[PDB]
């Protein structure tokens, strides 16, 4: 007589009871942890997210119309954990680290928790190095510091994701060098947008030579619920691989919005109580747990850092909204988009009024702190008068045009500062606004070409001495005489 | 394998199995029945019984009644022989012009197109018309948003840009009427017999007619979008075309997928609209892209809910 | 006794014992894990079975873990020697300098100061802020609410009044990070370091650190101003000296409320608040107040929801 099959002993596997409103119960799994990885018959994972008396409620990260009932679910033994690594760097992958761009497998030797608690009080400690965009408007007005969490947020179309891009772009000044520590790794997560969008994405960041530094998590419009609400952990987990081991590295969260929704689905099934705009009581815990892991680590820490760019859609420009006001009590200033400033063609479109960065201007070269220090306040300024100071509008005429800048195109910051010591010092006053565009493309093509040892001492100083400001107060102003007839 | 039914609740019918238990989106076919009833397997409610979504009207059920499981979900005729010709949700022909004589069958769910398959450059679709083409012009594999209903020449431009793209491009059109008036699906059946894109007398037809309007019930209007979907995924995947796949309107489906998903009783999200907003949505949308095989673009009207935009 | 744990689900946890059922209050230990996991029983639901909240996260737990009963409240130091120092939740040291030596142990539970040991002094205090004092000034030993929206100024405002008003004081002070940045703990605590406030060679400290930050789980977040707030106390009390409170975000100790509440089995009141709202904050502000033997000046900060004070 033959024994009886206990392959499938109640301890460690489990079969399904129901499954249709994104929740699969698992009669079984007793052995099984709470926020556990669970693999499904049909080479599909879940996470044991409910453990009752009688049965386990599994949220299945995939599409949970595959399962039926009588299907096998199995323990990894693992708590939701992704690939880990340097392995990751120019690949793109789905939320729960597979390769979805066709280059074969990872290869990642570490793994991480997607669910790990952020550093405490003593192994922070606050921002210095600064993270360059190579944005003009954004280096001068709203500095973000390595660590520091900087919301960009504002309407659709507004160029949200393209300062998000540029700043990816920007690193590879600093990744293709000598120098170890001004090196950032990159981490773009994409939630809820369109697959095609995220293709360009990475072909614009492929012919920037951008993408062997930079991870692509992808969890899009048509992957379910569940991977929108993991992607930003998981990319946020293999962010801290870095500034974990003294490296410095960016994560943007494209967007928290669509995120958002995704966890509003699952709880609305989940049938828990809804509160503002139907969103349940922990969309703040949602957002606040993920953005303070990226922060400043010590010396005594590895030295390392996670800068973290999340980003946000408004209706109308309703700043006041629900998600935007948590979100914007999370992290440590902010970037407003204006649909008005956008529409005109003045882009990147910044609200000076609304956009502030205070933790990022203490990790501001002292170059940038000279020529742009009045420029907050006057841009404010220029913008009340609707209806001597009449000097003001032919200034911000010109310094608005000045921050103007094309896409894909980045500037360093010994030549950012350059660009706007002519504005401010007041060299391109006697000048049409239409001039200003075309100026700043000869003058900047000029200044890299000849005088690379101003440039120089700028960068190396981090500073404008007054053997500089001399000199460099008399390229602008020739420069003018012939550029002007 | 056969079933019963054990529970009737409006559009709502719960069916039990004995072995085979049908996964999720399969269509079940009801017997004893004068015209075709399919449901569409939502959830599974365990003890060998699943929900369903009637797409159409469920009078005359009784617990107990048989039900056949089709082993796939709703599959219809798609091929060149659906251009010209008026289908409903279920792929069955509503122009009393006989069988549509179909080789192969398709069903209406399926998985977008993955990341590889994905066209990195963007290209221009040439509509033909200067207005489209210079100010804002149409993207292959893309999405356009057209606005206006009557007295602005909204069916001519359809049919403009179904001649357009065939004769330019030689690409196939599908016009899913999503949940419009019937009354409107026999103004453009017949206008477009007028200008000629439908040819009744020979196959020389460049739209195939995909119509689920607001006398269906709300299973069936939520469907009818994957249904026309799928009609245009054959001139894209088979005959590598790019097609023009119009939606009229996209507000419907919306409202369908929230009155669908307020029937089974899920707890509604903000303004009375489904928790499954944006995967609905999603779902259907990633569809219509640029492969390496074709594309389908498409032109959906959208009603504007109290003009509010946000 | 032991207790096996029966089920789980975010921060609620439900614990069955055999013989000798804990009371509601009690802290109780979790076996088998690295870092001190505390439970907090909520409520009794039946059949020898208790419902807790967990103090911190709950990932690893598996049904049939054995759970002792600690046989009393979660029990926290307080006297001169948590002074220079930073506390979590549940009396644990989190600044890595060795453990908190004290004699006396308070439990973060407590009842209310009595009618007859009320104070009714009304004296003004001059913070220096022309807004305040001019028209709505504080008073000594008296409750001081900042309301403000997102990124408006209390957290600006606060460490102004603590630059103002602490620096100039004989007693002592304690600040209760409630759900709030991290890094801002990390800025007050280095800040403190600097000016000489909170000295580390030295036992002369001015100021007591307690946080709970929002990267902290709810059931932490709901208890961590209870936490602070004890601290407090035991210099109200027993040594009777004037104590200056700071809270930021006494919101978060509400919003922690709402999220256990969904798990704990409640029906959920307006915008889906708890139904115990006003009687969670009423037992917790109450203790917050200037009694006949000792005195507190508490200075709160107050998050607004979408700026909307109603
Ligand atoms: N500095 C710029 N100059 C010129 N064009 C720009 C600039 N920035 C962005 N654009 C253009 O504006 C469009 C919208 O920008 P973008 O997609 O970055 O905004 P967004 O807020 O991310 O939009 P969505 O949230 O809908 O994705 C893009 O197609 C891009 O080509
Ligand atoms: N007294 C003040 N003077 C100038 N700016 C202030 C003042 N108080 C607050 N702010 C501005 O408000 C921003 C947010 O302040 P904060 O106290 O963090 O607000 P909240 O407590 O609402 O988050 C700061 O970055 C600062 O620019
Ligand atoms: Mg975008
Ligand atoms: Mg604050």
């Amino acid at each position: 007589i033959l024994g009886a099959d206990t392959s499938v002993d109640l301890e460690e596997t489990g079969r399904v009871l129901s499954i249709g409103d994104g929740i699969a119960r698992v009669h079984g799994l007793r052995n099984v942890q709470a926020e556990e990885m669970v693999e499904f018959s049909s080479g599909l994972k879940g996470m044991s997210l409910n453990l009752e008396p009688d049965n386990v409620g599994v949220v299945v990260f995939g599409n949970d119309k595959l399962i039926k009932e009588g299907d096998i679910v199995k323990r990894t033994g693992a708590i939701v954990d992704v690939p880990v690594g340097e392995e990751l760097l120019g690949r793109v992958v789905d939320a729960l680290g597979n390769a979805i761009d066709g280059k074969g497998p990872i290869g990642s030797k570490a793994r991480r928790r997607v669910g790990l608690k952020a550093p405490g009080i003593i192994p922070r400690i606050s921002v210095r190095e600064p993270m360059q965009t190579g944005i003009k408007a954004v280096d001068s007005l709203v500095p973000i510091g390595r660590g520091q969490r900087e919301l960009i947020i504002g309407d659709r179309q507004t160029g949200k994701t393209s300062i998000a891009i540029d700043t990816i772009i920007n690193q590879k000044r600093f990744n293709d060098g000598t120098d170890e520590k001004k090196k950032l790794y990159c981490i773009y997560v994409a939630i809820g947008q369109k697959r095609s969008t995220v293709a360009q994405l990475v072909k614009r960041l492929t012919d920037a030579d951008a993408m062997k530094y930079t991870i692509v998590v992808s969890a899009t419009a048509s992957d379910a619920a569940p991977l929108q609400y993991l992607a930003p952990y998981s990319g946020c987990s293999m962010g801290e691989y870095f500034r974990d081991n003294g490296k410095h590295a960016l994560i943007i969260y494209d967007d928290l919005s669509k995120q958002a929704v995704a966890y509003r689905q699952m709880s609305l099934l989940l049938r828990r109580p809804p509160g503002r705009e139907a969103y349940p009581g922990d969309v703040f815990y949602l957002h606040s747990r993920l953005l303070e892991r990226a922060a400043k680590m010590n010396d005594a820490f590895g030295g390392g850092s996670l800068t973290a760019l999340p980003v946000i859609e408004t209706q109308a420009g309703d700043v006041s909204a629900y998600i935007p006001t948590n979100v914007i009590s999370i992290t440590d200033g902010q970037i407003f988009l204006e649909t008005e400033l956008f529409y005109k063609g003045i882009r990147p479109a910044i609200n000076v009024g609304l956009s502030v960065s205070r933790v990022g201007s203490a990790a501001q070269t002292r170059a940038m702190k000279q020529v742009a220090g009045t420029m907050k306040l006057e841009l404010a300024q220029y913008r009340e008068v609707a209806a001597a100071t009449q000097q003001l509008l032919s200034r911000g005429v010109r310094l608005t045009e000045l921050l103007k800048q094309g896409q894909y195109s980045p500037m360093a910051i010994e030549e950012q500062v350059a660009v706007i010591y002519a504005g401010v010092r007041g060299y391109l006053d006697k000048l049409e606004p239409s001039k200003i565009t075309k100026f700043e493309n000869a003058f900047l093509s000029h200044v890299i070409s000849q005088h690379q040892a101003l440039l120089g001492k700028i960068r190396t100083d981090g500073k404008i001495s007054e053997e500089s400001d001399a000199k460099l107060k008399e390229i602008v102003t020739n420069f003018l005489a012939g550029f002007e007839a | 394998t056969t079933g019963r039914i054990v529970a009737v609740i409006g559009a709502v019918v719960d069916v039990q199995f004995d072995e085979g238990l049908p996964p999720i989106l399969n269509a079940l076919e009801v017997q004893g029945r004068e015209t075709r009833l399919v449901l569409e397997v939502a959830q599974h409610l365990g003890e060998s019984t699943v929900r369903t979504i009637a797409m159409d009207g469920t009078e005359g059920l009784v617990r107990g009644q048989k039900v056949l499981d089709s082993g796939a979900p709703i599959r219809i005729p798609v091929g060149p022989e659906t251009l010209g010709r008026i289908m409903n949700v279920i792929g069955e022909p509503i122009d009393e012009r006989g069988p549509i004589k179909t080789k192969q069958f398709a069903a209406i769910h399926a998985e977008a197109p993955e990341f590889v398959e994905m066209s990195v450059e963007q290209e221009i679709l040439v509509t033909g018309i200067k207005v489209v083409d210079l100010l804002a012009p149409y993207a292959k594999g893309g999405k356009i948003g057209l606005f206006g209903g009557a007295g602005v020449g909204k069916t001519v431009l359809i049919m403009e840009l179904i001649n357009n793209v065939a004769k330019a491009h030689g690409g196939y059109s599908v016009f899913a009427g999503v949940g419009e008036r019937t009354r409107e699906g026999n103004d453009l059946y017949h206008e477009m017999i007028e200008s000629g894109v439908i040819n009744l007398k020979d196959a020389t037809s460049k739209v195939a007619l995909v119509y689920g309007q607001m006398n269906e019930p709300p299973g069936a209007r939520a469907r009818v979008a994957l249904t026309g979907l799928t009609v245009a995924e054959y001139f894209r995947d088979q005959e590598g075309q790019d097609v023009l796949l119009f939606i009229d309107n996209i507000f419907r489906f919306t409202q369908a997928g929230s009155e669908v998903s307020a029937l089974l009783g899920r707890i509604p999200s903000a303004v009375g609209y489904q928790p499954t907003l944006a995967t609905d949505m999603g779902t259907m949308q990633e569809r219509i892209t640029t492969t390496k095989k074709g594309s389908i673009t498409s032109v959906q009207a959208i009603y504007v809910p109290a003009d509010d935009l946000t």
